DNA sequence: ATCAATATCCACCTGCAGATTCTACCAAAAGTGTATTTGGAAACTGCTCCATCAAAAGGCATGTTCAGCTGAATTCAGCTGAACATGCCTTTTGATGGAGCAGTTTCCAAATACACTTTTGGTAGAATCTGCAGGTGGATATTGAT
DNA sequence: ATCAATATCCACCTGCAGATTCTACCAAAAGTGTATTTGGAAACTGCTCCATCAAAAGGCATGTTCAGCTGAATTCAGCTGAACATGCCTTTTGATGGAGCAGTTTCCAAATACACTTTTGGTAGAATCTGCAGGTGGATATTGAT
């Protein structure tokens, strides 16, 4: 298809910005955003490595919304309204 | 040919809930009270957070519950939100709250 | 005047408005790229339901607002109001993804 | 291709509780996940509980057990009232 | 002769971190155990075993817990700690 | 009771959780958090004691107890 | 009655350290240890083959069950240590 | 003429598979599960024993005690990892202080 | 940094006692040999759903200015919490008994699992309904400058 | 304490994407007639479990002193918030090809079910041993003081 790379810089300053305001911070110091980002990939290669996981054990080439639920639920972070 | 459920005087469905446990692989044997107990229990927790979620829904003038009913219901009554600590509720969002400390001074 | 909000304000006004709502406050097409090169640069030749796509997306925004509220009491504890790095450490090690 | 839902059954309560107010499609794939939630951890106890008095059969005692051991304080002592009920009621014949 | 403040208390830290032996008297926590059992069922009876277990529970977590309360005490640039820190580690561990 | 569990012994816990000093307040402030300690795994064992229908706490049922805490313990029976 | 891990973990005991004892109480640890595993890998292929629709929990259950539960080099060994043991189980 | 040794392990291949049956865990159970399940067991119990074996030689100690178990647990990353909702009884605490605590 | 004077650590040995390790044996699993059952893999194939493209449109991400006010440094002294010598009592611990009670036995009546055979309660779409998302405008604050 | 400048509300409106019902089958409850267990219910043990006793001994509760840590009060350099100009690239809508889920059948290699035959592992005594807990004696680490 095409190369894909340094996708994690979509994750932008304002999109982390309205994230913490969310999250009920009003102050962010310069730092703040590759902390986060550095962050969020963490929790995306665990979550998604389960759900693959879970995939490829079901023979299956397309991750499901079920496969991430389970990645979910292992990891402590079980989620409602995907259940299908 | 009555149900289990209007036997138990229940909404929730009895049979299924009794074929859900002996097809879990929770134990060899399936008392007939287990199904009965649990389908009872499973209808008043989802009576309770109805009650709160449709009580949201109309605080916020809407018929209709949305997830973010469910998460004011949730989150503002300490047990439900006990039983619940470990679960992400989508759409949901979260409780308006800011620290004291941030307020203009 | 030019009328001017002093600094604070905006951003309690921001903090007023983001609470109100539930939408996912990270851009969708940017996020989907970020999920399919971590899960390729992972295990290549994948596809993903567009559902499986938005229940990582939920997911890692409800865990980034939950850890962005302790970060905020982190910082409030040093007798700060502006996060930084630091604050995201400790309580990462706290929550015990770290330690 | 067939899925089952407690759909129908949240539904009857909602309209049991609030007879004026609805559900959103979104809002009743959160209320079907939590049924399916608290079963498997209510169902998960019993199943442990039944192994640890080498017990081969799950009975609404083990039930009753796992809710109070599941649910805090209220919570608690209402399902225990609600689930009692309809066992002796279930009974009664 | 009179060591100054803080060094003995390295000192212990250092005996401390090296043995493993149970840091709360024994009669003591038996009560306190009883105690609150009580509140749960009367006239239980404990095998010795089953109070072991609650106690070695109890102070690995308190031990784990003023670690905690340590890293938020150093966090607001002190060096004792006090409720607040334990209040805050408590809160992030999601306990509260 | 909980009054017996005694400053000084609070204090060596807290050496062996690093801490070098300790405010005046944090003996009280342990004790409340030890006692809500206690009664979560207490209350969770005696509900597996009741559920045996025995008369005896055993640390098995401390044991189990511990573990839907999410403090599961090694060398008592599991 | 009352079966436990410690004449098996003691023979191992003697495989990496033949020169080594091992007090009661640090058997207790293993056994608990043992028994902890145990329960986290059955636990997890038995959701794998429930999420699947298989009644039949096999190695394939087992492997992948080790792959989530136990961290990377661990993981490998684990699986490489466990398809080894299938291997000169089913031959001779 | 055991499983075990049939599948060359220390562990009992026999005990494992009936745990397994018993567990309630599916409806059926593979013969290669409680192999493969075995050897599993057999090697992070080998792993364990190697290291916190180490731990006791360093102690000046020939037998293994749960303090050392514990310094083993905790001084691998990856045994730490599994372990960390995990107390040993009796295996006390690494030793640490934090720098900003030390003298001068 | 040294000088000197306390207390702290740290080896090296060393003697026994609490545990270990080592033995000598019997039930309850584990291993066999057969005889059936069957789950779920291989072989199609119906057809959702996902990956891609095209294209226009404006919501938002980027960068740059500017300067408010927050975080990081310093200073300083009041007073909390460490180190200690004292004096004493609650914790240890070690039998010694008596006994409340987990663990077993032996039934077996009540409760389950089974194998079918009917009977619907539910689920999958079409056919109907409708809150309310999105727009618009003044009423009402809220702010921040004089 | 006033006001402009703006942001925030709240109510009134209306078609439509998203519920609610209405209809049809049929996978899965419900009703029956047997073939197993299950797990209480009494009766009895051997245990572990409280209860005292009873000394002695640390180990804790106190009251003194004062070192030095925590905060309060001041400064201020420059980070990070608020605004604005620009125009990029995420959003929306739709249309397709066809990858690869999923549903059906077809049916063996593999798992379950006994009926027995052997064997190993859990017990309850027996034969050593690893370390604890002391004992010096000798450098160390602290802390006061030229």
């Amino acid at each position: 298809r095409k190369v894909l790379r340094d996708n994690i810089q979509g994750i932008t300053k304002p999109a982390i910005r309205r994230l913490a305001r969310r999250g009920g911070v009003k102050r962010i110091s310069g730092l703040i955003y590759e902390e986060t980002r550095g962050v969020l990939k963490v929790f995306l290669e665990n979550v998604i490595r389960d759900a693959v996981t879970y995939t490829e054990h079901a023979k299956r080439k397309t991750v499901t919304a079920m496969d991430v639920v389970y990645a979910l639920k292992r990891q402590g972070r079980t989620l409602y309204g995907f259940g299908g | 040919a009555k149900t289990r459920s209007s036997r138990a005087g229940l909404q929730f469905p009895v049979g299924r809930v009794h074929r859900l446990l002996r097809k879990g692989n929770y134990s060899e044997r399936v008392g007939a009270g287990a199904p009965v107990y649990l389908a009872a229990v499973l209808e008043y927790l989802t009576a309770e957070i109805l009650e709160l979620a449709g009580n949201a829904a109309r605080d916020n003038k809407k018929t209709r519950i949305i997830p973010r009913h469910l998460q004011l219901a949730i989150r503002n009554d300490e047990e439900l939100n006990k039983l619940l600590g470990r679960v992400t509720i989508a759409q949901g969002g979260v409780l308006p709250n800011i620290q004291a400390v941030l307020l203009p001074k | 005047k030019p009328h001017r909000y002093r600094p604070g304000t905006v951003a309690l006004r921001e903090i007023r408005r983001y609470q109100k709502s539930t939408e996912l406050l990270i851009r969708k097409l940017p996020f989907q790229r970020l999920v399919r090169e971590i899960a390729q640069d992972f295990k290549t030749d994948l596809r993903f339901q567009s559902s499986a796509v938005m229940a990582l997306q939920e997911a890692s925004e409800a865990y980034l607002v939950g850890l962005f509220e302790d970060t905020n009491l982190c910082a409030i504890h040093a007798k700060r109001v502006t996060i930084m790095p630091k604050d995201i450490q400790l309580a990462r090690r706290i929550r015990g993804e770290r330690a | 291709s067939r899925k089952e839902s407690y759909s129908i059954y949240v539904y009857k309560v909602l309209k049991q509780v609030h007879p004026d107010t609805g559900i959103s499609s979104k809002a009743m794939g959160i209320m079907n996940s939590f049924v399916n939630d608290i079963f498997e951890r209510i169902a998960g106890e019993a199943s442990r509980l039944a192994h640890y008095n080498k017990r081969s059969t799950i009975t609404s005692r083990e039930i009753q057990t796992a809710v109070r051991l599941l649910l805090p304080g209220e919570l608690a002592k209402h399902a225990v009232s609600e689930g009692t009920k309809a066992v002796t009621k279930y009974t009664s014949a």
